[PDB]
């Protein structure tokens, strides 16, 4: 039993924020079978924005009075949230979850969780740049500039490379625009030898790149 | 680690409410679990430690809704479409106003209620004047015609 | 709403140290309380439901007690992967969560491998250049960094991204950015980086000449 969140990354203000989960691996139409709407402003707390019944039933949080609206639809597994009127305090981690003994929760599993970020600010794809190692254990990266919104997705070499790989928080500059860079230590015995390629994804803008990293 | 229809609070295996009633209290070791049933509206449809019973549907007569079936304690209200109004899905979840069918085209097949009014080119020598759900293609009388004047 | 005061809010704790997070509820919850892990860019993971039952799958370590106002988590022997944020949240009434206990690994002083990182020759048709400097795997978290070009104290032209603690080995790694146009870049030729730790005796500098 697993479930998704799907909806946009990106948002104007009063614009309506349309998300949807999808449940696999077990029926919604199951007795007791909830779903709920959490959400996580980045690097602070939980906040439960509503439950919802198979039946259709409701509850949620009253500080989103006139604000929420929560459907499920039996036929095609999902179940949805309507937040209208966003403003910059919606910015936030939105997950799915399911309420297990009564709306009110707890709540297993979640889904991995869909940010949303309400700004005027217009969509951006990623210049992806090699950090090109020089000369034990060497390092080499890519730096991933001049992007919104957030996230971008970093692996290497599809996949197969996750050890020494460190990943850094996206850093937002004056632009406007994130900017991080993902590295990783290997081997310098590898350096002429391995191919390392580094693998980013900016859904968002639609942007799938894959730069391969040489020393210069 | 217990019973189906019980759950496990303090290890003590309490009882679940049974479908009609909402959870008011958790057993103890002393007392059993307390539960009152569901209001008029509401209900709750299986072995529960739910404390708010689920609202019924609402049959909203702004949707095309209407009550089929009526709630009861255990069972949600079933709707169906109102005369005027079909089915948007095979699922029927909400009603659409049966359409019509504009001039220069008539009525293949009358709106059921789960399907909306199927509409036909009227041929060479027929004419729809008007735009309705139920008037059909008709011939030109003998005294031009077209799809929509006689 | 019932709120949850979560003590602490955050700590510092070795391997193998016993540590309990407090929760109390502003009104009776009955047993009604569940505790969430959640690690870095992930969703909250359920280790606790009913104050005590501990969720199938959950390591034995993790345990869950109280009633009405005052519960308690107790993790008997921190392990590394165990570097998270813990919630409780109640579900007596509409559903909220305490602020949040963050728990950080203390370890062993590590002092940085240090790395930096020229422009690369795309970026500069660009028109800009990005200078890297990398700090890898360090604790503690407490690193400065210093920018000199051709020996001058760079201020204001750099940003930093630090990684979270790392679920094995309890490391930190950072990254310096430094940003100036192609235009500034080629007016000068030593680029360094320094690095002051607490694992360092003196403070580390890389370097390169643009080529």
């Amino acid at each position: 039993l697993q479930l998704q969140e799907s909806g946009p990354g990106l948002l104007k203000p009063s614009e309506t924020l349309s998300l949807t989960c999808t449940v696999s691996g077990g029926s919604i139409s199951s007795p007791g079978y909830y779903g709920g709407w959490i959400r996580q402003p980045p690097g602070k707390g939980l906040e439960w924005i509503g439950s919802i019944y198979k039946s259709g039933s409701t509850y949620h949080n009253p500080s989103l009075k006139s604000r929420v609206t929560i459907s499920v639809d039996t036929s095609k597994n999902q179940f949805s949230l309507k937040l209208s009127s966003v403003t910059a305090a919606d910015t936030a981690v939105y997950y799915c979850t399911r309420p297990v003994v009564r709306y009110f929760g707890w709540f297993d599993p979640w889904g991995q969780g869909t940010l949303v970020t309400v700004s005027s600010a217009s969509t951006k794809g990623p210049s992806v740049f090699p950090l090109a190692p020089s000369s034990g254990t060497a390092a080499l990266g890519c730096l991933v500039k001049d992007y919104f919104p957030e996230p971008v997705t970093v692996s290497w070499n599809s996949g197969a490379l996750t050890s020494g790989v460190h990943t850094f928080p996206a850093v937002l500059q004056s632009s406007g625009l994130y900017s991080l860079s993902s590295v990783v230590t290997v081997p310098s015995s590898s350096l002429g030898t391995q191919t390392y390629i580094c693998n980013v994804n900016h859904k968002p803008s639609n942007t799938k790149v894959d730069k391969k990293v040489e020393p210069k | 680690a217990c019973r189906e229809k019980q759950y496990l609070i303090n290890s003590q295996c309490c009882s679940l409410c049974q479908p009609g009633q909402k959870l008011v209290s958790d057993c103890t070791e002393f007392t059993e679990t307390e539960c009152l049933p569901c209001g008029e509206s509401e209900f709750l449809d299986t072995w529960n430690r739910e404390t708010h019973c689920h609202q019924h549907k609402y049959c909203d007569p702004n949707l095309g809704l209407r009550v089929q079936q009526k709630g009861t304690s255990e069972t949600d209200t079933i709707c169906t479409c109102e005369e005027g109004w079909h089915c948007t899905s095979e699922a029927c979840e909400s009603c659409v106003l049966h359409r019509s069918c504009s001039p220069g085209f008539g009525v293949k097949q009358i709106a059921t209620g789960v399907s909306d009014t199927i509409c036909e080119p009227c041929p060479v020598g027929f004419f729809s004047n008007v735009s309705s759900a139920f008037e059909k293609c008709h011939p030109w009388t003998s005294c031009a015609g077209t799809n929509k004047t006689d | 709403a019932i709120q949850l005061t979560q003590s602490p809010s955050s700590l510092s704790a070795s391997v193998g140290d016993r540590v309990t997070i407090t929760c109390r509820a502003s009104q009776g919850i009955s047993s009604a309380l569940a505790w969430y892990q959640q690690k870095p860019g992930k969703a909250p993971k359920l280790l606790i439901y009913d104050a005590s039952n501990l969720e199938s799958g959950v390591p034995s370590r993790f345990s869950g007690s109280g009633s009405g106002t005052d519960f308690t988590l107790t993790i008997s022997s921190l392990q590394p992967e165990d570097f998270a944020t813990y919630y409780c949240q109640q579900f007596n009434s509409y559903p909220t969560f305490g602020q949040g206990t963050k728990v950080e690994i203390k370890r062993t002083v590590a002092a940085p491998s240090v790395f930096i990182f020229p422009p690369s020759d795309e970026q500069l048709k660009s028109g800009t250049a990005s200078v890297v400097c990398l700090l890898n795997n360090f604790y503690p978290r407490e690193a400065k960094v210093q920018w000199k070009v051709d020996n001058a104290l760079q201020s204001g032209n750099s940003q930093e991204s630090v990684t979270e603690q790392d679920s094995k080995d309890s490391t930190y790694s950072l990254s310096s950015t430094l940003t100036l146009s192609k235009a500034d870049y080629e007016k000068h030729k030593v680029y360094a980086c320094e690095v002051t730790h607490q694992g360092l005796s003196s403070p580390v500098t890389k370097s390169f000449n643009r080529g």
